[PDB]
Order: structure tokens, then sequence, then C-alpha cells
RNA sequence: AAGGCGGCCCCCUGGACGAAGACUGACGCUCAGGUGCGAAAGCGUGGGGAGCAAACAGGAUUAGAUACCCUGGUAGUCCACGCCGUAAACGAUGUCGACUUGGAGGUUGUGCCCUUGAGGCGUGGCUUCCGGAGCUAACGCGUUAAGUCGACCGCCUGGGGAGUACGGCCGCAAGGUUAAAACUCAAAUGAAUUGACGGGGGCCCGCACAAGCGGUGGAGCAUGUGGUUUAAUUCGAUGCA
């Protein structure tokens, strides 16, 4: 419905799983997927092919919209990474631009403990 | 071998048909160490199957191999507390002789009278795309996509 | 590191300049190195082995670069 | 000066160094008792509390796990004013002067040429690494000495008992400082060497793993051993070996 002609991809990896949300410039979703939603459940959901396989569904789902521009933004340096934006023009879409969007303190708040 | 790099010594392709692969068929299937017993049990098995569908004693027998044979198959590396498989690639070479054992111990677990018998029936299945060795290539290629991530 | 993908060209290859410009610009190394809170004495000593391992290297190529081998 | 000090701006303030000269003219060095500053944790009275997080609770691993791991979480960490006065407060190296071959650097001034444009020539102040004589138990230090010397001060006299007990002084408290004895042992210790070992690191091996085939442990029997019985059940071999 409303026949989105462009939009924003929001790619959030972590150390533990990937989480790839479509959506517009407004900031609205339209449809999301991730890699432990996906079956993935238990060590695997954070392998870089797990992002693969999650890509394709959210890319997927979201054709009821139409959406033919994406603008990627990668989040939460992690393994799934790279990987889960190339499927995402292996699912037919015209990347516009790709940018890195990460929280990078200037000395914020204090992390938590060393792990021993 | 550490340091060995192999070559295996040929074999004599068999009298009635020539073919080397039909030879290590005898070889594969023989037991206790003779084959007397073996190469007509494989001679006479192969003259059902080829009498009951098709021409070409020989391709039919192929027909089963190229229905068995897996593409690949996983092997395991120990790092934390638990193995977890990893698939690779199988080498031709090696991927003509699993399916060819595997009709084997498929074929002495039917419940049939002789062993020409049941390696008969079983290359039927094979050669029908059914049966127990089509099943056994089945797992390795199931359980190999079912975690194909690892790499 | 925002990067307009130009004229058509090849994804990979705007993938490749993506990814070059996030190891230009220390994207990858700066997220680890804050994760977890190390003290202060851990940041000046790792510091100080850093750099004495560093010149000591320039001091052992000194020894190798003029004295035969084999 | 040490503890320590890290966005930018403002206004109060201390110290250091360098060039060229004037000026006072021994005004100097060290310092028992004193006096001041002194990380973090901790204490008191007010505030503040985002994030981390002693204590605490739950989930796991475990033979137990009052721990490491996971999800939460209060004092505390922050501010103002007072206490506390201890640290591996460590270049384990007191302060102040003099002299004694060298290299490669870092940082901050300067006075000459070639303001030829980079540069070249030197002199100053801090500071990093390597090494000569020499030093010594050896490691190692080596003009910023642990070298050759002068002037003051502090400290040491086998290991435990013990930086503990009692008694003073200090503190709101925690505790700090000064500080023994009986008894007990023939050792305690520093450096370096040869091995052995490591859930330290390399490189190479082999039926060591991996790829396969056939077995043992299940049954009946043969044979040896342990045990138990017996008038005796002769003696020996006992992980691999
Ligand atoms: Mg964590
Ligand atoms: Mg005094
Ligand atoms: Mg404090
Ligand atoms: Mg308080
Ligand atoms: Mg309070
Ligand atoms: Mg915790
Ligand atoms: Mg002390
Ligand atoms: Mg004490
Ligand atoms: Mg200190
Ligand atoms: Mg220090
Ligand atoms: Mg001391
Ligand atoms: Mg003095
Ligand atoms: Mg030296
Ligand atoms: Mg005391
Ligand atoms: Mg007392
Ligand atoms: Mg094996
Ligand atoms: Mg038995
Ligand atoms: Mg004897
Ligand atoms: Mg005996
Ligand atoms: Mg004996
Ligand atoms: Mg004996």
């Amino acid at each position: 419905r409303k026949q989105v002609s462009d939009g924003v991809a929001h790619i959030h990896a972590s150390f533990n799983n990937t989480i790839v949300t479509i959506t517009d410039r407004q900031g609205n979703a339209l449809g999301w997927a991730t890699a432990g939603g996906s079956g993935f459940r238990g060590s695997r959901k954070s392998t870089p092919f797990a992002a693969q396989v999650a890509a394709e569904r959210c890319a997927d789902a979201v054709k009821e919209y139409g959406i033919k521009n994406l603008e990627v933004m990668v989040k939460g340096p992690g393994p799934g990474r790279e990987s889960t934006i190339r499927a995402l023009n292996a699912a037919g879409f015209r990347i516009t631009n790709i940018t890195d969007v990460t929280p990078i303190p200037h000395n914020g708040c204090r992390p938590p403990k060393k792990r021993r | 071998p550490r340091r060995r790099v192999i070559g295996q010594r040929k074999i004599l392709p068999d009298p009635k048909f020539g073919s080397e692969l039909l030879a290590k068929f005898v070889n594969i299937l023989m037991v206790d160490g003779k084959k007397s017993t073996a190469e007509s049990i494989v001679y006479s098995a192969l003259e059902t199957l080829a009498q009951r569908s098709g021409k070409s004693e020989l391709e039919a027998f192929e027909v089963a191999l190229e229905n068995v044979r897996p593409t690949v198959e996983v092997k395991s590396r120990r790092v934390g507390g638990s193995t977890y498989q990893v698939p690779v690639e199988v080498r031709p070479v090696r991927r003509n002789a699993l399916a060819m054992r595997w009709i084997v111990e498929a074929a002495r677990k039917r419940g049939d009278k002789s062993m020409a018998l049941r390696l008969a029936n079983e290359l039927s299945d094979a050669a029908e795309n059914k049966g127990t060795a089509v099943k056994k290539r089945e797992d390795v290629h199931r359980m190999a996509e079912a975690n194909k991530a690892f790499a | 590191p925002v990067i307009k993908v130009r004229e058509n060209e090849p994804f990979d290859v705007a993938l490749r300049r993506f990814k070059r410009s996030c190891e230009k610009a220390g994207v990858l190394a700066e997220v680890r190195r804050r994760e977890f809170y190390e003290k202060p004495t851990t940041e000046r000593k790792r510091a100080k082995a850093s750099a004495v391992k560093r010149h000591a290297k320039k001091l052992a190529r000194e020894n190798a670069r003029r004295t035969r081998l084999y």
C-alpha cells in the first residue's frame, strides 16, 4: 500500500545477532527480519551467512510497498556487516548510498568490566 | 601420512565387462578375502537388473551410481565445548567410492534370500531414484545444508 | 564513512570503497577498544610495551642487516 | 617538590629556561625535634545520581562454587566544607657541589653564515635508548653512575614470634605512629648455571589423530591370574615393560 518509491534500509549488526529494518525517509518501519528470527536460534545466528538469509526475508514481505531504491545505514560493527548488504542488491534494489552510523562516544559513560 | 604422498596401485579390469569401476565393486563387496564368490554374485545380480529394466548391462548399473554419488560431506573440527561440522566438497575420485560403498552396506540389510537378489533389488531402487542408498545420500546432503553457515 | 555510489559502476567496487573507508577511518577498531573499561595503569602499561618493542625491532635490525647468515 | 595534571573560553596566581648587560657582594649546603602538602578506599554534615558497580538476589558450571560466567542491583564513584595521613607513595636508587672516552634520538631557546630556499657551523635547558674505562656476587649501572671524591641527614645488624603485645601521642570510627620480650630453628636469603616440568611459544615426526577393514567387552569352551577353600592346593613374574 501507498506504493513507496524509494526507501531506507537499517542494518543493526551485533556480536550476537543481526536485525534488518526497512523504512522510508520519514523513519516509519515497513517490515523487519532478524537472523535469530529466521530459524537460526543458537550459536549460528552470529554467522555472516545467517545475515544473508535474513536480508532476503526483509527484502521480501515489503514487496507490497513496491520499494525500488534503498539507502543502506549499517550499524553496530559485528559479523553481519557486509554480507547482509550483498543480499540486498541481489533482491533487485538500486542502492543509492551506503553510510555507516554507529555510536562512537567522545569518552562518555563508563563501559563495563573486563571479562575473566 | 605426515610426509607421504601416495599413488594407488592399479587393478585388473574385470574380464566379463572390462570396467575397472565395476572391478572395484567386487572388491568392496568381497568378504573374508575371496573373489570367486563375490565376482559371480555381482555378475549374476547384474543379469537380473539388466533383464528387468533397460539394455546396456553396464549403463543400467552406472545410472545407479549417478543417483547415489554425494556432492558434499561434512567434517568436524573441535574448537570449544562442542564440535561442529563444517561442509566441504567431495573430490570426484572419493565421490565414486562413497556411493559404491553405500549400496553394498544397504544391500546387506534386506530380507531376501540370496545376496545377489538383495543387490539386484537395491540397484533397481537406486536406478529408479529410491531406496536406502539415495536415502543415505539424502542425509549427508540435508545435514550439510542444515549447517552451511560454517566454512 | 558516507559513500555516494557513482554513475552505475559495480556494486562490489562500491562495497570495496565503503570497506576501505571504515578501514581508513578506524570505525571497527575503536568499538572493540571501548567495549570494556580497563584501568588507567593497563592503558599506560600497554603503551609502554608497544613503544618499547617497536623500538627494539629497530635496534635488532642493525644486528642482522650486515652479519652474514649462510 | 612528591601525590598528580587532558574539550574550548574568561580572570586571579606559582614555577622553569634563554640572549645581552647592570646591581648586592658569602647573603651558602644539609637539617634531629617541628610545620605544610599528600593516590585510591574510608568517616561526618548537606546536595546530586545518567553510567559502572562492593554488599545482595536469581540463573548457570561444579562432587560442592558463599567464586570466575549471565541477568539485575544499594552504599560508592560526582559537588561544597571538614577528618583520615596510609600504597609495589617504585627510576625498590636522600639532598647539594666537583671531575671522568662515545654514539642514535625527542622537546624548547639562541647567534652566525649561504635570509643563497631546504641548509651548514655552534652554543644553552630538560629528556629516551645502546654502550667504553671503571665499579660488583652476578645481574647490571655507565656524564641524568650503582665511577673518583667532599658536606649534612635517615636507616640496617640471622629467620620466625612481629611491624605484633603493653604503655604514650593522634583520630568520631576504621585505625595511624613509636615499639619489645619469653619461646623456637640452623638456617632464611640474593644472583647465576645444568636439568626436569608448564592447562607457555615455535619446527619436525608415528597406526598418534583423521579415512577404512576386522576385532575384544555380551554366549559356550581352552588357558593363565586374583580371591576363597583345602593336609597341601610347591616357588617365582604384578601399569605400560
Ligand atoms: Mg557483558
Ligand atoms: Mg623530621
Ligand atoms: Mg576518596
Ligand atoms: Mg561520604
Ligand atoms: Mg549523602
Ligand atoms: Mg555482576
Ligand atoms: Mg610505609
Ligand atoms: Mg598496614
Ligand atoms: Mg605512584
Ligand atoms: Mg613508575
Ligand atoms: Mg621505599
Ligand atoms: Mg631541604
Ligand atoms: Mg647501558
Ligand atoms: Mg599497630
Ligand atoms: Mg597502641
Ligand atoms: Mg580413526
Ligand atoms: Mg566373552
Ligand atoms: Mg625364592
Ligand atoms: Mg602361583
Ligand atoms: Mg611374589
Ligand atoms: Mg622378587
